[PDB]
Formats: structure tokens, sequence, C-alpha cells
């Protein structure tokens, strides 16, 4: 019954610079465990119909990585044992974001990533022509 | 006129200017207490599990408070489980809460059914005196709390148990 | 015969964790990796400082609490942040373990350069899989 | 000696709130969960080993911080700070006729102590003629 | 033109944080973080 | 104390070879290109030749960070192949599992 | 241990209420199901053992049946079995000899009456009826067995089986009966598309030594096929590779009849040609009679070849071969 009233004190400073404007934002996130990933892209659509950005989900295929290490100390090459690491990919494509919605959804979808995996991001960034170009000279 | 202070306590981060651990204690201790008797016991439970032992750890004083409102407000069901949360609060092996423990509830006869509880918070209680944390300086057992043990095994059906406490007063004297 | 991180039948008394319990081809079928970090993706760098800050921890751990450690550590890096998770014996005073957690997080922290994480959970004593 | 005083688990309230119990990424702590939860293989005749004592659920990364429930309050929190995109760039005909100057860029995130890539640095500018 | 461009939001970097940190009260049976 | 003298020489090495570093790449660019004369090529070659022997990049030798193993190094972790395996096999490792297929 | 499955009874009850509570779905309908898909995104293990991942289930279903307490406080067993060390068995085992014995005094009392009005209803093949299996007998008895126990007891019940049934031997007999599931052979017949005034024309999927074929044929032209864009003639230069897609057509009598255009990527150019034949045998089945779609598989044309490259084993030579075995 008893809850501190009113804890929140965010501000959001509207300025006058024109906000960016992405064309499309792609994240890639790349784990060991699929599990992981499977949960975390739950995660990432939820989060992301909430906000209403319309994102589509795909799996990359994956790729494994071996080689071989001699088995004992001392001679015995005819024996090997092998190892394996294994990356499993997940992409979720962003479309038509904003640059303070992608500021938001980003810095939220990075904090919560799993120790086991990491992501990278791909930004459309669209833009006017220059000035020299836009500008007739010559 | 707590609550207007409570409130203010509450909004924003106005809690962070309370003051010291002590002075926490002290503030939350007179607070609490104004929570027994001011309010209906319904709102003072929620108040006492929130605070408590979130907060603060409540003196031995302040659940004499707590056992008052619960007399005034005609409800001793609560009371084993007050002796249980006493023991997790730091309050095992105090005199002054188990004398009014033992006493509230041989106070008057009570239905079967809850004078089981009863029996059941007396035996901890008779287990706390056995195992007390003094009787390397020295073990007393209080007259008035064999007296109120004896009477609290005889009618949740122990009679049984009634028999081994006839000797404790002549062997205590 | 293989022998690799292997614990060998002795009749039926030697008690055995669940880690000990498993041979090394049981990785990532049985039990998962005691460690989790990005250097051994498929294209990152930076993976052999991870190793060797990881083996210290290995003997740091050990011996910062000895006799009361009760099986591996648990070591998870996010973001620039690390977290050790432990799991702690009854031995020592409440008072000692505060201690060591105050010393441990504030000397690695500025040791690695990076924020410290230390969880401990207790427990009464080694847990048992098979045998005993 | 020191004794081991009985799990919140037992305290813990029937509809009380998930999220506030684990606000950020916490490993999995036995005591404050409720889930009754067994995982490891089980021996021959028996069944896997219960939720206290056992690594085998501390080394999964917990989901337990982003609860559906916390996600929507978690969300709906941050819809504050963002802004609409233009309804007139609907189609992507339009985002080329009203923009032909498209810009790649790239920021990457690992786990250690040191944020710099120098696979971050590249720039990729396609214009349609 | 048919497109306006709409005015960016300016916030400091720790803000985000306190917005996620109004949702999430005390904890009635935690212990003291 | 390096866990071997060996190792020890090659600290050394690296470090020597670090500070002359840019001074030595400075003058193998003269050489290495056949627009100047040969007349400053010649004098070249007997500068760079002059610094010290432990300042050549060809010296250095990758050997384990651990054991310090000469050979049967992966360059990926900087660790001998025994080491590798002692490691990896306790599940120390994240990614690494025992290759099945 | 009576009393912990009942303690694990209650608390997973309220640990599933826990789970519907933060989940935000409705506590009376969380179902297994349910529980499974929330378990698995709480925590997410990857591990290839399905068995080794995290569970929450009916601890009825968990823990393995376990033997009731089979004496009184005085020590008197409650069955009269109990000293033959297994009762369950023994007991199944003497109440079936009685039923056989029931049954042939039924079946004397009815010759003596003149009366037959039982009949075999031992033949259940359209249902596909086997036996226990001795794995699911002694989880039925809850007791282990043995290979000589089991076959001793499946017999009696085949002589229980083949006299004259009455109703409650039946119902007895049913308990010990297990249907099989459906075992048949026939593929499913694509229905033809029709697409933008286009008619009779079906696809097809092959794939045979890392080569994938695409195959589309059109019911309305003449016999021509088109892969990658060129014509098969110049695509498939050998005599074989061509005899290959031949031997689909051939066998219909079909040669003409049909126009396709395939796309087949990967591989050699026998693989390929592998490819597009069991293609066009998946793809022709459209618009052949059921009937002949048999046959097609009796000739080997509709099965996928499973032979696939093998890998080389470390310290060999080869797949298979070793290196040179000097004795001394
Ligand atoms: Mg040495
Ligand atoms: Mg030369
Ligand atoms: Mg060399
Ligand atoms: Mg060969």
């Amino acid at each position: 019954v008893d809850v501190p009233k009113d804890m929140t004190k965010p501000e959001i400073t509207i300025s006058d610079e024109p906000d960016t404007l992405y064309k499309r934002l792609s994240v890639l996130v790349k784990g060991h465990d699929k599990a992981v990933l499977d949960s975390y892209e739950y995660f990432a659509v939820l989060a992301a119909k909430e906000l209403g950005i319309s994102i589509k989900v795909h799996e990359p295929p994956r790729k494994i990585e071996r080689f071989t290490l001699l088995k004992s100390v001392h001679i015995f090459k005819k024996h090997r044992v092998q190892y394996e690491m294994r990356t499993l990919y997940r992409c979720l494509e962003l479309e038509h974001l904003t640059g303070s919605t992608a500021d938001v959804y980003l810095e939220y979808i990075q904090r919560n990533l799993p120790e086991g995996v990491a992501m990278e991001v791909t930004k459309t960034k669209l833009e006017q022509l220059p000035e020299h170009i836009r500008k007739p000279i010559w | 006129l707590a609550y207007q202070v409570h409130g203010l306590l509450n909004t924003g981060d106005n809690w962070k200017l309370i003051g010291s651990d002590h002075r926490r204690n002290f503030y939350y201790s007179k607070f609490f207490n104004l929570l027994c008797f001011m309010e209906q016991i319904d709102v003072t439970l929620k108040w006492y599990k929130d605070l408590i032992p979130s907060v603060f750890f409540p003196h031995s004083q302040t659940m004499i408070d707590l056992l008052q409102a619960l007399d005034v407000a005609n409800r001793l069901d609560m009371v084993p489980q007050i002796w249980k949360d006493s023991k997790e609060y730091g309050h095992t092996f105090r005199n002054e809460l188990k004398e009014e423990i033992l006493m509230l509830m041989a106070r008057d006869q009570h239905p079967p059914e809850l004078q089981v509880a009863f029996a059941d918070c007396a035996a901890d209680i008779k287990s706390t005196y056995e195992s007390q944390d003094a009787r390397q300086t020295a073990p007393e057992w209080p007259a008035s709390s064999l007296n109120y043990v004896a009477v609290l095994f005889l009618r949740a059906g122990r009679t049984q148990e009634a028999w081994k406490m006839l000797g404790l007063f002549r062997k205590h004297n | 015969k293989n022998r690799a991180a292997r614990v060998r039948v002795s009749k039926g008394d030697k008690p055995v964790t669940y880690e000990e319990a498993h041979a090394p081809h049981y990785i990532a079928h049985r039990k998962g990796w005691l460690s989790l970090h990005t250097g051994n993706l498929d294209g990152e760098d930076h993976a052999a400082e991870r190793t060797v800050e990881d083996v210290f921890l290995r003997k740091f751990m050990l011996g910062t609490f000895p006799g009361c450690l009760a099986d591996q550590l648990v070591l998870k890096r996010r973001a620039n942040q690390l977290e050790i998770c432990a799991l702690v014996l009854r031995q020592l005073p409440p008072h000692k373990f505060y201690f060591l957690v105050g010393y441990s997080e504030t000397l690695l922290s500025h040791f690695y350069k990076c924020p410290v994480h230390l969880h401990l959970q207790t427990v009464p004593s080694k847990v048992v899989y098979k045998y005993i | 000696r020191r004794k081991a005083l009985p799990p919140r688990t037992e305290k813990m309230a029937v509809d009380q709130d998930w999220p506030s119990v684990y606000p950020v990424a916490a490993p999995f702590k036995p005591s404050a969960v409720p889930l009754p939860v067994r995982m490891g293989y089980p021996v021959k005749r028996g069944v896997p080993m219960a939720k206290e004592g056992n690594l085998e659920l501390l080394k999964i990364p917990n989901f337990l911080h982003l609860t559906p429930v916390a996600i929507k309050r978690h969300c709906e929190a941050l819809k504050d700070f963002c802004t609409e995109w233009p309804a007139a760039l609907d189609s992507d005909e339009k985002c080329e006729k009203h923009f032909p100057i498209e810009i790649d860029t790239a920021d990457y995130v690992s786990a250690g102590p040191s944020i710099r890539n120098p696979k971050a640095r590249v720039v990729t500018l396609r214009v349609k003629l | 033109e048919e497109v306006v461009i709409p005015k960016k939001k300016t916030w400091d970097k720790v803000a985000i944080l306190q917005a996620l940190a109004s949702t999430v009260h005390r904890d009635s049976t935690a212990a003291p973080y | 104390y390096y866990v071997d003298w060996k190792m020890l020489r090659d600290v050394k090495r690296r470090k020597m070879a670090y500070e002359y570093a840019d001074e030595r790449l400075r003058i193998n660019s003269l050489r290495k290109n056949t627009i100047l004369p040969k007349d400053l090529q010649e004098v070249a070659d007997e500068e760079i030749a002059s610094l010290p022997r432990d300042s050549c990049p060809v010296r250095i030798r990758n050997r384990c960070v651990m054991t310090s193993r000469p050979r049967g190094v992966k360059r990926r972790w900087r660790l001998s192949r025994i080491v590798f395996r002692h490691l990896a096999d306790h599940g120390q490792l994240s990614g690494v599992q025992r290759a099945m297929w | 241990t009576v009393d912990f499955i009942k303690k694990q009874i209650e608390e997973f009850n309220i640990g599933k209420r826990h789970l519907a509570n933060m989940m935000g779905e409705d506590p009376e309908t969380f179902t297994q199901e349910d529980i499974d898909r929330a378990i698995a995104y709480l925590f997410p293990s990857g591990l290839f053992e399905k068995r080794a991942r995290p569970i929450m289930k009916h601890p009825e279903e968990i823990f393995p049946k376990q033997r009731a307490i089979q004496w009184g406080e005085d020590g008197r067993p409650f069955h009269f079995l109990f000293y033959t060390g297994k009762q369950s068995y023994y007991s199944l085992m003497h109440d079936t000899y009685g039923k056989l014995l029931d049954v042939e005094k039924h079946h004397n009392q009815l010759r003596a009456k003149d009366l037959l009005a039982e009949k075999t209803k031992i033949l259940k093949d359209p249902i596909g009826s086997r036996w226990l299996i001795k794995e699911e007998l002694e989880e039925m008895l809850v007791e282990k067995l043995s290979d000589q126990d089991y076959a001793q007891f499946i017999r009696l019940l085949e002589r229980l089986s083949a006299l004259p049934c009455g109703a409650t031997e039946e119902d007895f007999v049913n308990r010990f009966r297990r249907s099989i599931p459906i075992q048949s052979k026939k593929q499913l017949i694509e229905p033809l598309q029709y697409d933008e005034q286009g008619m009779a024309f079906s696809r097809g999927e092959g794939k045979r030594k890392t080569a994938k074929a695409e195959v589309v044929v059109y019911g309305q032209g003449s016999g021509r096929i088109d892969v990658n864009g060129v014509d098969y003639l110049l695509y498939f230069p050998v005599t074989q590779d061509r005899e290959q897609l031949m031997f689909p057509l051939h066998f219909l009598d079909r040669l003409g009849k049909h126009d396709m255009t395939c796309a087949v990527s990967g591989g050699g150019r026998s693989a390929q040609a592998g490819a597009v034949r069991l293609a066009m045998a998946r793809a022709l089945c459209s618009f052949v009679t059921e009937d002949e779609v048999e046959w097609m598989r009796q000739a080997g044309l509709l099965t996928a070849d499973p032979r696939v490259r093998e890998r080389k084993k470390p310290g060999q030579e080869g797949a298979r071969r070793k290196f040179t075995w000097k004795k001394r």
C-alpha cells in the first residue's frame, strides 16, 4: 500500500536540430547456443512490436570452425583429438526507424545482451544531396 | 500528521535524507508504534510486512506494541506467526518478549483448534529456554514462564505433555 | 585409455560432484562451459587476453578462499563488467566472507580496470551426484 | 554456530510483481526463485538434481529480468524517448525520391575492457545516379 | 515538399536507466541490495 | 620470474624490436625502392645492419604464455597444445567442444 | 516415500501458480505445454541432450513408480503371494490361468448344453494390435521381469485368446493389447496448379549428392527441357546424363508430351543429372494415375539416394584406407 509517490524524473529536451532518418537498421546477433538466441529473439520482437517498428526476423546459415591437435605429449601421431567451435547466427532487420527511436531501442537491446553472445549493427542512414551538388555549380 | 511526514519522505529522492542507520531505526521505531493503535490492525499488518524486515529490524519494545494492538483488536490467531518472525528478527532470546507472548496465550481459555496452535508455539518457546546462549553465564527460568507453559499443554489434547510439567514446579521451587 | 579430466572408479565410497562425474566429450551435451565470453566467437578478436585473465581468477579465487570453495567458478562477461559466481562452504564466519567479498571486488576492479561483480551461494557441504 | 535461515521463497507472495525482485540481470539465486526447477542428466533410476547447490542452473544466462510482464512495463516507459517516422515516407520508392543518398555505418559491441574495433571505421556511401 | 523532418530529442546518457528505474519499486521480502 | 630463461630472452627481444621499429622502417624503405641511386642504397645497407641484432622482427619467437613451449602453439589463444587441451577438456574455454561429425 | 511424493505434489501446484503469475496468463489453464514453453524461455539451455534440459513437470510423471508397503504393523504381508518374491507377476499369472479354467469350464458346460454363442475375436489385424513389450509390461506390474517369464506369459494369453471368448475375458485381454500406428508407403499426390492462364503445371523438388534440382513441368507443351536457360542437349553433353533424364519420361511413355524448365545448382555433371531425374519423378506424380505411382516406387524413381561422401578420419589416408602397416 505504501509506495514512493512519483519516483520518475527524466528530462527530454527537444532541440531544433532535425532528427536523423535511418532507411533500414540491421542487427546480427552471434552466439554459441541456439536456445539463448531463440529467447533473445523473442525479447527483441516483443519490445519492437510494442514500440511499433514492424521488424522481420530471419536466420542466416551457421558456420563451424574445426581444428585438430595431437593427443599424447610424445610421439603417437596417428591418434588425434579434434575440437569444434560453433557460431550460430540470427538477424533482426529494422525498417523506417528514426534516429531518436534508434538510440533507445539499441541501448535497451544492448544492455540486456546475454553474456554468451555479441551483435553487429548496420545502420543505413539516408540524407539529401550535398550542398555543392544540390546548389547548381556548373 | 505522521502520514504527511512519511508521504514527504517517499516523494522523489527525499528518502536519502532520512539520516544514519540508528536514525533510520529510531525514525521507524516511533512511526511504527503509531501505526499499531492509531489504525486498524488490517492496515497495520500490511505496514508491518512492508517495513519489516526490509527497512529495519524491530526492537523488543516495538514487538510489545504490536502484541498490544493484536490484543485490543481481538485477534490472537497471529501470535504463533509473530513468535516465528520474532526469532528471525533477532528476538530469539529476549526475556521481555517471551513473557508477554506466554501470558497472552494462556490468559484465557481457547477452543481446541486455537489452543493447539499456542501449544506448538509454547513448545518452541520451551526449546529456546533449553538452548539459551546465556547458559554459559547463568540460565534462568522465570516463575511465570514455567506456569503458563504448563497450563498451555493441558487444553490442547496434550494431557500426556502436562504430566511432565508437574515435576518442573518442584524442581524449580 | 583416455584420462583427460576424469575421476577413476574406486569401489563406491568416493563422492563425485556433477561437474567431475562427466567426461570431457560430454561438453555441450550434458554440461555447459564454466566461462562464457565473446573472444571465442567466429569473427571476434581479443581471445588470448580473456584466457589469461580467466586462468588467473581460477588461481586467485581458489587461494583467497582456502578450503571453503566448493567447486569451479563460473565467469560471465557482459559489456565491460565481470561477474564471478562461486559456491562456498559454511566454513568462515559471515564477517570474514564480507571482508573477502569487499577485498576481492576492489582489488580485481583496480587490476583489470573493469568493474567486477562477485555473487556467492553458500551450501552446507559439497553436492554429491553419484556414488556415496 | 551460525545456522541457515529459511529461504525467502516461503515468504514470497502469490500475486507479488516479479520484476521488482529482479530489476537487473542477476545470476540464478536458488533462494530468490520460487520456481522449483530441476536440470541435469538423471541417474539410472532417479530424478534430476534440485535447484539448490546446482551449477547447471548457474551457467545458463537467465531471462528472469526480461519477463513478458516486465517487458511491457519497461518498453512503455521508454515510449517518451521517441519520435514518429514521417507518414509521407511510407513506400520505399518515395524514400528514394526525397532522399537519394544512403550511408552505411557499423558499430560493434563485444565483452571486454576495450571497445576499439578497427572494423568500425568503414563508411559505405551509395548513390542512385 | 510533403515530408516534414521531426525534431530530435536530446537526453543525458543516464536518464534512460532512470526511466526503467521508475517502473521497479522496492521489494518487500528482499534484503538490502 | 618468467617460466624459463628462454621466455625472458624473448621479452627483451620484443622490447628492443619495438624501440627500433620505426627507425628500421624508415631506413628499410630506401633499400626496397629501385628509383633511388644505387650509391645511397649501399650506404643504407650499412646503417640497417649496424643496428643491434636483437632488433629484428624475424628473430621474434612465438611461444606459449603459460609453459613456453617453442612449438605446437595455436596463434589465436597463444597457448601450447597441451595446455589448450587441459583448459578445454575441463570446460573452462567458452565455445570449445569435442568435434563430432 | 509416500510423503515425499505428497510434498512434491503440493509445491508443484504452488510453483505452477507462480509461473503463471509472472507469465501474465490465466492460471486456470496453465497447461503443461505452456509450462514447457515458459521454462524453455526463462532458462535458455543450449544442450543437445533432450533429457538434460531444465524440466518442471508432474512429480508422478517424473519420479519412478514406487512399490507400496507390503506388510502391516504386525508384519503380515497383505497379498497372499508375497513369499514368492514376485507377487505382482505371479498374481497376474494366477488370475490369467484361472480365467482359462473358467472359460474351459464354461465352454464345457456350453458343450453339455449344446450351445456355442462365443466367437474368436483374436484377429485384430485392421486395428494393428500387438502384445505388450517387456519394458511396457514391467511398467504396468511395477516389477522387473525376465525374457523367459515374459515369453511364458504371452504364450499363456495366446492359449486364453484361442479359446471361445467371454465378455469379461476380452476386457482382461484388451488391457494387454497395443495398437501400432498407421503403416503406409503411399506418397501424397500434389494437386495440379493453374497460374496466369497456365494449365497443368506441377513443381518438384529433388536432391542428390550436394545438388538440388527445381523442376516445373508443363503438361500442354511439346518435348523439350530448358535447364538453366539453355537447351538440355548443350547442358548435358554426356550420353549417360541425358539417359537419366529420359528414364522417368520413358517409363511412362510420355517422352514428347511435356514441356519442362529446370534450375539445378551445385555438384558435378552426374550429381545434377541425378537430381533432375529425382525432381521430375516427384513432379510427374500429379499427371499420372495412382496405380502407376506405385510402379514408380518399385522402380526406384521416387526414393532419394542416401549415398553421400564420407569424411576423412584423422590418421588415415582416406575414408577407409589406412597408411602402410609395417609389421617389423
Ligand atoms: Mg622449468
Ligand atoms: Mg635483397
Ligand atoms: Mg621465426
Ligand atoms: Mg584414395
